[PDB]
């Protein structure tokens, strides 16, 4: 239907360029842990 | 009032307004005729 | 003191490569607004 | 009319890659000042 198929592949490439470069600068992705919300949820529960 | 630390990106301006730009900065600003459109580009260097 | 001076410049470059590539994938940086904490702070105040 | 729209975006990217790389090699763009032509114009006027 859409000729855009190769423009989907052209998105993937820079993502790899982005991801690889991000690891060099030590920018941390997937840092979300159990810290704030549940404590607030505990406070909101009380 | 702030001093520009690094050169600003060029912007399009008229010849009359761009020559005026030069009258303030002149060591710190840069202006050129654009041959096709006859107008001028105004580029502020560092120290403006 | 440290000869590392050009290794500081070599960090800056990929950062520009990172930043430019990140804008292409529409990954939004500087998204933090007033949403969660102050509401929790309001709840924690009560 | 023309499907080329994303091929216009694909031109912009390397331009940024070009511009950023050009600044590293200290290749100076927008160097044209008042030097030659008006002097010649002054000479051509006389």
């Amino acid at each position: 239907s859409a000729a855009l198929g190769e423009f989907a592949e052209k998105v993937t490439g820079p993502d790899g360029v982005l991801a690889s470069a991000a690891r060099l600068v030590l920018n941390q992705l997937g840092l979300s842990d159990v810290v704030t919300t549940p404590e607030a949820a505990t406070d909101a529960e009380l | 009032s702030v001093f520009l630390d690094k050169d600003f990106t060029f912007v399009v301006s008229s010849e009359a307004d761009a020559r005026a730009f030069v009258q303030f900065d002149p060591e710190h600003t840069v202006a050129r005729p654009l041959p096709d459109s006859s107008d001028w580009e105004v580029t502020r260097k560092a120290g403006t």
